[PDB]
């Protein structure tokens, strides 16, 4: 939440947890979410491919 | 300097709805067990 983590980064961590279940851009696309969201946040979170 | 962008609400709506579905664990693409449940909830 907002307990030390900034709102933007809070959104990012929620994405990172999604990343652990294996969310890729195609999965986001299946949910109507833009592929750019997975890719860009992936870069920001420094996640390994 | 990317501490709270313009992106934040846009990110939240898409992320929150996605995460909330997984929070119920009925996510069409992702079935989540125990360890995943704790990872989502404790981290964010």
């Amino acid at each position: 939440g907002a307990m030390g983590t900034t709102n933007q980064k809070e959104a990012e961590k929620a994405v990172s947890q999604l990343f652990e279940v294996g969310v890729r851009f195609n999965d986001f696309i299946a949910e109507g979410i833009e592929p750019s969201v997975v890719h860009t946040l992936f870069l920001k979170l420094g996640l390994d491919s | 300097s990317d501490a709270v962008e313009p992106s934040v609400e846009k990110e939240y709506k898409k992320i929150i709805s996605f995460r909330d579905t997984v929070f119920e664990g009925k996510h069409q693409q992702f079935l989540v067990p125990n360890n995943v449940r704790l990872k989502f909830l404790r981290d964010r």
